[PDB]
């Protein structure tokens, strides 16, 4: 039987950046995201749809344009507590 | 401890003790019925530990057995920030926000069973009975808290099997490597019930102290066993910002 | 006797037999008689019938 | 056959221990 | 494998018989 | 092979330009690297924060990209976060702050150019450059 | 205090006929009780 | 635990004192050779 | 004639079957305490949280270990270098869970072996012998002190001390290789020279004496019966041994002086073990073996691997898997 | 532990057979 | 029960040590 993160990997979480589960290092690929915008996204998770990553309080023009230019890199899956508990989305133990 | 330095308490086991309202008064923290009060340095000191034995029979009462802590003076949640929210109906809501709000604790039960558990007040929301206009001796916050898995998803068992890391099979036995139900680790999110019965209030400084009784599951070893039911009794202290 | 005392008080058959301590019922089992063994049936009596788990009623 | 798993050690020792006692005694006779 | 035990003890008995006959203490007239 | 002209040919700007370090300049950049940056950038890693390494993909993903010489020289004059947002002058070694980084106070613009060039040429000589702290 | 030689030591003897009798006894006892040990 | 601590301290102190007072008691003279010193 | 004098005479008595001596008055209680606690722990001790991450390690036979896998587990990393006697635990079970038996056994063992060294000097003094057998014994004492005391002190935890067991010893060695490259440390190399040479010379001396025994027996008996305990006369011809050995190599590579030969036999392994003890003792402070990783570069600057690089790959493999749950940060600083 | 069911007979005999050999030889020495 | 085997062989070793020390062949000057 597959455990929950392996099953998550069978879904879209394995293809694109997941706004609800992907750790802060997965946002390094989008220019201008790591660390501040990725931090704000991880802080305001969960998200019900990718589009509402634009409705984070306090976001400025640059961050909004940056999020809209990369909406297609984003997917949203149910928050799995196997990737979020213990601040794993900031430091999963990977250096 | 209020006037004690770090060099005076170190190595003495006074760092794991709850602060105590000195001024023995029966004060009352007055409350407006539609406001919010911050709680600055919340501390819960566990003093008693009970684990529900599972008798082999199915109609015998389980009963709660006392345990001895194998870990040392590392059993206390402290420096916890919370809020007290007042409903329109006089309901007080305790909402623990953050802090050192967990401690892994291992107790030994008679007969040699080691029971570790994730002692925590994470995301606790406790509510009193409606109709309070002050925080007094009658305040009793009752509610649920989350108990996350004792072992993280990054944990590796002695055969290097883990949840988002490690093997997914029994590599020491290539022919029988997919026999073992323990090849699948899970970290299900448990729930605890905590009651905070407030017994002493110091209205001149906003301090509250009392006794607590917690009920929570124990460690399951990434799902390797059914969790036991753990009962924790102890004392707590908090300061209310007015 | 214990069952009949409960019956005389007014209890039902299920209630009265529920007063019977499982330990008492366990003594009333021929497998616990010491005259049922064998010279070369070695070891604990749990190695025979097994570990007793519960009185079936 | 579901034999007593202790039967083989028991039979081996039951025979070998008195056997060695006897052999020790016989071989040292005349010292 | 209990068969091995049985054959071994029987063989020990028969071999003891052989040695007791072939190599006995010779009765001597003294 | 030798340290060819194509090996030391690296992007100078993002507009397409290329420059070639001389062997003297490559050697000097290596010397400054070994003397000032290896305590934290050993083999292209970053011990204090390996989310931001000196690997080619990492340098290229910065804002603005740091996979050219001029951006690297600017970074060593005025260091910033990976997204160009936060001031890192009091947090990363740079020549603009000799009070807090006296070790860098004698490195001239040619020296900073050389170490940026070396930083860009080292990844071409080692596949393990910019990897995991243990790898 | 000294360690003196004890004068009560006697040699032990087992003749060959006794060896054969004892070995046959052990053998036949094993033959007899093996079936009961295995059960 | 206090009883045990005091017991251990007493035993150790007695053994250490026995060591010290032994090697103090003319120990150089306890040899098969010259013992004037 | 006083009672204290009578006790002193008994303690320093050379007619006791086992010599006691003043050093013995300390050796005997400490070593006995260590042996009792070690045997009891090795048989019955509950699992020990060595790495302080609440992951107890079973070390005792009754908890599933065999003789090879069994050990007395070093005390918890949470203890570090803190003194942890029984009277500092709230229960014997807390003491056991945190590896107290290790501290008790090692401290008593260390004291006992230093007293054993002193006792060797003491008996030599009472027997009118020369005094330096204890100097040779100081080599294994130094090595044991290195693995049980100095290495923990330098690393900051008794959890880093050698476990009291066979597989525990291999774990210690493997971890030590992974973090210190002891194989490439010159002092370990001198230790290997010391032990290989000690065995070589033991074999050589034994074989040369055995080869050159004076005929004293018949072919039906052990040649060892040609020597009588306490005999005046030498039992082998050193001149014949020297003729053979000085023809095996060359005349000047052979000893003709037994005193010079027996000195060399004593000094070589003793010096080699002193070096290896000091090697372990200095890697306690993280002064590791030689690092030649990426030492050879071609002209373009590409790394040409050497055997040291392959060894480094093996070390990295050991390092990334050790204490798999104990590290939260990228560098293993201790 | 799921040990080799032959380990106990093997260990017992591995030790006891040379032990009895040695004891026989020692006890008859001087005949 | 393998624990019994291990303890027994260890005990045999230790008992041999005791007898070898307490009851050794006394070295004599001849
Ligand atoms: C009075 C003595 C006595 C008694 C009543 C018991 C009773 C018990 N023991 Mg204990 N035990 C004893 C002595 C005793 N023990 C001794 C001395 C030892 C050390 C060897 C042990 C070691 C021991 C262990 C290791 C275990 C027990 C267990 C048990 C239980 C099961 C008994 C069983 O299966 O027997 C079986 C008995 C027989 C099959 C009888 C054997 C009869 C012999 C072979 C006849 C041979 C006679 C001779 C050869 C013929 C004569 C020949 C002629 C020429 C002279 C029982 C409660 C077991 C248990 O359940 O423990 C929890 C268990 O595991 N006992
Ligand atoms: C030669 C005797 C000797 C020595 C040197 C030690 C030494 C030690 N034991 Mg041990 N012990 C011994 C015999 C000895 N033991 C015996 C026979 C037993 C069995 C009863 C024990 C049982 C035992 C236990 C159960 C424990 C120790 C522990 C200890 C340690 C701490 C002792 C301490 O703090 O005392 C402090 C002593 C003093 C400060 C001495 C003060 C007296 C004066 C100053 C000295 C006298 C000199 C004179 C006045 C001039 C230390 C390694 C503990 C341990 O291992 O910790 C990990 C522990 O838990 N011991
Ligand atoms: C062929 C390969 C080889 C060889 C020959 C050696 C040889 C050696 N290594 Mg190395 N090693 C190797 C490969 C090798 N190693 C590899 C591959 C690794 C990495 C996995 C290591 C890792 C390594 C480490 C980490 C250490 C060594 C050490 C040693 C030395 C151990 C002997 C010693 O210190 O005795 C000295 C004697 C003793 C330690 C014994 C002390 C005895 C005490 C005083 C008394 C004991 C009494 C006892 C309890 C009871 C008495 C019994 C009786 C009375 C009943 C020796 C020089 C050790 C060393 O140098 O130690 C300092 C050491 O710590 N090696
Ligand atoms: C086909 C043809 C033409 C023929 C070939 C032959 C020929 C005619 C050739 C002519 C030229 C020729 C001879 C050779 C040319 C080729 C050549 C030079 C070959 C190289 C030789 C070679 C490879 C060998 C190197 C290895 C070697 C033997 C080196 C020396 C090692 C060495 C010095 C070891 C000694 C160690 C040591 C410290 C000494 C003491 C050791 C010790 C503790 C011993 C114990 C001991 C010592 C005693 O002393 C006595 C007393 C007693 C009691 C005792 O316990
Ligand atoms: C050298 C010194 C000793 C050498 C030993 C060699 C002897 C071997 C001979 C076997 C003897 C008994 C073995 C039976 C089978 C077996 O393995 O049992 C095995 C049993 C153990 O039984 C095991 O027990 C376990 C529980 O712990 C489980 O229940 C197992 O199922 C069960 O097999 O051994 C014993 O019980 C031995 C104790 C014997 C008790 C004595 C009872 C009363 C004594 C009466 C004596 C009569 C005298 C006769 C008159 C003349
Ligand atoms: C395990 C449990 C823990 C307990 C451990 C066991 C107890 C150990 C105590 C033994 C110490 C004294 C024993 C002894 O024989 O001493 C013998 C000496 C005197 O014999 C002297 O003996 C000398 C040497 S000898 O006997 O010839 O070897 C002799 O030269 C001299 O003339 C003579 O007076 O007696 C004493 O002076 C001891 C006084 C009491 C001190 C110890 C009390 C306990
Ligand atoms: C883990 C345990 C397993 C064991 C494995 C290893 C084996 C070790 C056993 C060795 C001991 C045997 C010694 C024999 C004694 C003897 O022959 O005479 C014993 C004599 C006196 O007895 C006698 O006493 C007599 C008394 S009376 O006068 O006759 O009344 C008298 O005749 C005279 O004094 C003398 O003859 O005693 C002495 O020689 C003096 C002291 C000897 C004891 C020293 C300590 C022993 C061991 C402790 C050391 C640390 C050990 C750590 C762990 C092992
Ligand atoms: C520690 C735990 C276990 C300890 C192990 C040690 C166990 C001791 C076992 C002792 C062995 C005793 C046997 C010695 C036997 C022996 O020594 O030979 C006979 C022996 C001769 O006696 P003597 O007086 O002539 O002594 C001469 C000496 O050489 C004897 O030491 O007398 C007896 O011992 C009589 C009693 C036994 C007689 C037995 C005869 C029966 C044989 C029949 C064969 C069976 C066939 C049956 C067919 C159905
Ligand atoms: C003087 C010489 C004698 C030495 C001193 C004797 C005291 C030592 C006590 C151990 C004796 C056996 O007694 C008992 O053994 C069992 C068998 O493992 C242990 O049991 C322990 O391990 C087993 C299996 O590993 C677990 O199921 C059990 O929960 C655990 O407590 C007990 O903890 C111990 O109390
Ligand atoms: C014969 C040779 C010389 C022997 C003489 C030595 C006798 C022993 C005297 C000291 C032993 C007891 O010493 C006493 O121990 C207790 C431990 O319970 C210590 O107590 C200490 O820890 C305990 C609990 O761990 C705390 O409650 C206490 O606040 C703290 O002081 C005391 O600080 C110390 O004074
Ligand atoms: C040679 C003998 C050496 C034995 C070593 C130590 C023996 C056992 C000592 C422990 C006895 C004390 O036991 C402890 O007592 C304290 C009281 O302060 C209790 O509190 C603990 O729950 C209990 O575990
Ligand atoms: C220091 C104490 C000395 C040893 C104490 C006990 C002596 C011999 C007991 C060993 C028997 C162990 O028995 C074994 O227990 C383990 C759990 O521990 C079980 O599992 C095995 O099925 C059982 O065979
Ligand atoms: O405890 Mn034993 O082994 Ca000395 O290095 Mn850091 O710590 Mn842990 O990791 Mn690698
Ligand atoms: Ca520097
Ligand atoms: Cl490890
Ligand atoms: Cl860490």
């Amino acid at each position: 039987e597959l455990n929950a993160v392996d099953a998550k990997l069978t879904t879209d979480f394995g293809q694109k950046i997941d706004l609800n589960n992907s750790d802060i290092r997965d946002f390094r690929g989008l220019r201008g995201f790591y660390p501040n915008l990725a931090s704000e996204i991880i802080k305001n998770a969960p998200y019900d749809t990718v589009e509402e990553v634009l409705d984070i309080p306090g976001l400025s023009e640059t961050q909004k344009s940056r999020l809209e230019a990369n909406l297609g890199s984003f997917t949203v899956t149910e928050p799995s507590i196997e990737l979020t508990s213990g601040d794993d989305r900031i430091n999963p133990g990977v250096y | 401890k209020s006037q004690l330095t770090y060099d005076d308490i170190v190595n003495t086991g006074l760092a794991n003790v709850c602060p105590e309202i000195s001024s023995f008064t029966r004060g009352t923290i007055e409350v407006e019925p539609n406001t919010k009060y911050f709680v600055s340095d919340f501390c819960m000191e566990p003093q008693e530990y009970f684990v529900k034995e599972e008798p082999v029979n199915k109609r015998q009462k389980a009963e709660y057995v006392k345990g001895k802590v194998l870990t040392r003076q590392t059993t206390s949640l402290e420096q916890i920030r919370g809020s007290i929210a007042v409903g329109a109906d006089g309901t007080l809501t305790f909402k623990e926000k953050d802090g050192i709000d967990f401690q892994p604790i291992t107790v030994l039960l008679p007969g040699g069973e080691e029971v570790p558990f994730f002692f925590t007040v994470k995301n606790f929301t406790g509510t009193t009975e409606p109709g309070f206009t002050s925080i007094n001796s009658s305040t009793d916050f009752v509610g649920d808290f989350n108990v996350p898995s004792y072992r993280g998803a990054g944990f590796l068992d002695p055969k290097a099997r883990g949840l988002y890391t490690g093997y997914d099979n029994a590599v020491a036995l290539p022919s029988a490597a997919d026999k073992f139900r323990t090849n699948k680790k899970e970290t299900p999110l448990g729930k605890g019930t905590l009651s905070l019965q407030v017994t002493q209030v110091d209205g001149s400084t906003g301090e509250i102290a009392g006794i607590f009784e917690s009920e929570q599951p124990s460690d399951t070893d990434l799902g390797a066993k059914e969790p036991l039911d753990v009962k924790v009794r102890g004392i707590f202290y908090g300061r209310v910002d007015t | 006797r214990r069952v009949d005392s409960q019956l005389a008080e007014g209890a039902s058959l299920s209630e009265a037999w529920s007063t019977i301590p499982e330990k008492l019922a366990f003594y009333d089992y021929v497998g616990n008689s010491p005259a049922k063994g064998g010279l070369f049936r070695t070891g604990a009596m749990n190695s025979g019938d097994g570990i007793a788990q519960e009185w079936i009623g | 056959m579901q034999v007593n798993n202790l039967g083989f050690i028991a039979s081996i020792l039951f025979v070998l221990v008195p056997t060695v006692f006897l052999l020790i005694l016989f071989i040292q006779t005349g010292k | 494998m209990e068969s091995v035990a049985y054959i071994l003890v029987l063989t020990m008995a028969l071999a003891v018989l052989f040695f007791a006959i072939a190599f006995r203490e010779p009765p001597r007239i003294e | 092979v030798e340290l060819t002209e194509s090996t030391r040919t690296i992007p100078l700007d993002e507009a397409g330009g290329t420059t070639t370090l001389t062997a003297r300049q490559f050697t000097n950049g290596q010397k400054i690297f070994v003397d000032t940056c290896t305590q934290c950038h050993l083999q292209g890693k970053t011990k204090t924060n390996n989310n931001v390494s000196l690997g080619l993909a990492d340098l290229a993903g910065a804002e603005p990209r740091r996979d050219n010489v001029l951006a690297l020289v600017e970074f060593l004059k005025n260091p910033k976060s990976y997204d160009g947002e936060d001031d890192y002058s009091e947090l990363h070694p740079n020549i603009s702050r000799p009070d807090i980084y006296p070790e860098m106070r004698n490195y001239t613009e040619d020296d900073i150019f050389d170490v940026a060039g070396y930083t860009l040429i080292a990844p071409k000589l080692d596949e393990r450059w910019g990897g995991t702290i243990y790898f | 205090m000294d360690r003196n030689s004890n004068p009560n030591r006697q040699p032990v003897e087992l003749n060959r006929t006794s060896l054969y009798l004892g070995l046959l006894l052990v053998a036949v006892l094993g033959i007899l009780f093996s079936s009961y040990f295995f059960n | 635990m206090l009883t045990l601590k005091i017991a251990v301290y007493i035993v150790v102190g007695l053994f250490i004192s026995l060591f010290i007072f032994g090697f103090l008691s003319s120990d150089p003279t306890r040899n098969p050779g010259r013992k004037d010193f | 004639a006083s009672l204290w004098e009578q006790f002193c005479q008994w303690v320093t008595s050379t007619n006791n079957r086992i010599y006691v001596g003043w050093f013995g008055t300390l050796m005997i209680p400490t070593l006995l305490t260590a042996t009792t606690c070690f045997i009891i722990a090795f048989i019955a001790a509950p699992p020990v949280d060595i790495d302080g991450i609440r992951e107890p390690v079973a070390g005792s036979l009754l908890y599933g270990n065999n003789i090879i896998s069994g050990a007395v587990v070093p005390s918890s990393n949470a203890i570090g270098l803190h003194f942890y006697p029984i009277w500092e635990a709230a229960s014997l079970d807390e003491w056991l869970y945190n590896g107290g038996p290790y501290q008790l056994v090692v401290f008593h063992f260390l004291i006992g072996i230093f007293c054993y060294m002193g006792r060797q000097w003491e008996l030599s003094y009472r027997l009118g012998m020369r005094p330096w057998i204890c100097v040779a014994y100081s080599a294994p004492v130094s090595a044991a002190t290195a693995v049980f005391l100095i290495y923990p002190i330098g690393q900051g935890s008794f959890s880093d001390g050698m476990p009291l067991g066979i597989s525990g010893t291999f774990n210690f060695m493997i971890n030590f290789q992974a973090e210190h490259n002891i194989l490439m440390h010159p002092f370990h190399m001198l230790g290997v020279a010391g032990v290989f040479g000690g065995s070589l010379f033991s074999a050589m001396h034994g074989s040369l004496v055995t080869s050159s025994l004076v005929r004293e027996t018949t072919e039906v008996e052990s040649q060892n019966y040609g020597y009588k305990f306490g005999q005046e006369e030498e039992t082998y011809n050193i001149v014949a041994a020297h003729g053979y050995f000085g023809r095996l190599i060359f005349q000047y590579a052979s000893f003709n002086n037994s005193r010079s030969l027996h000195f060399f036999l004593g000094a070589w392994p003793v010096i080699g073990i002193w070096f290896t003890a000091m090697g372990v003792s200095t890697m306690a402070f993280n002064l590791n073996g030689f690092n030649f990783n990426q030492s050879i570069l071609d002209s373009q600057g590409r790394v040409i691997g050497t055997w040291a690089d392959v060894l480094n790959r093996a070390n990295i493999g050991f390092e990334v898997m050790h204490e798999r749950n104990a590290h939260n940060f990228p560098l293993d600083l201790a």
